[PDB]
């Protein structure tokens, strides 16, 4: 479909490029457990 | 002896309420902290774009 010269006598095939991906990164709340009371005895000073 | 007993415990609020008002402050700063970077990001992409 050329012109004397060679030339094409279409438009070019178009090609609308491509978005810029959105980075993302991974996100978690830390996690954990409560530490358990240790265990209990007797002292030797009163409660005050 | 019991109004140095209700003294004691009304300046251990008093350290309590000065620890929470550091600890909102603080909070209050890092949320602002996180807000602008997720801001600029979305941001980044327009730039790009």
């Amino acid at each position: 479909n050329l012109s004397i010269d060679g030339q094409p006598l279409s438009l070019p095939v178009f090609a609308a490029p491509a978005d810029p991906a959105a980075l993302l990164s991974a996100a978690a709340a830390a996690s954990g457990g409560s530490k358990p009371l240790p265990s209990a005895d007797i002292p030797a000073m009163r409660f005050p | 002896q019991a109004l140095d007993s209700a003294r004691s415990l009304t300046g251990q609020l008093m350290q309590f309420g000065s620890t929470l008002l550091g600890l909102i402050e603080r909070r209050d700063a890092e949320a602002m902290s996180e807000l602008l970077q997720n801001q600029a990001g979305e941001l980044m992409l327009s730039s790009l774009r």
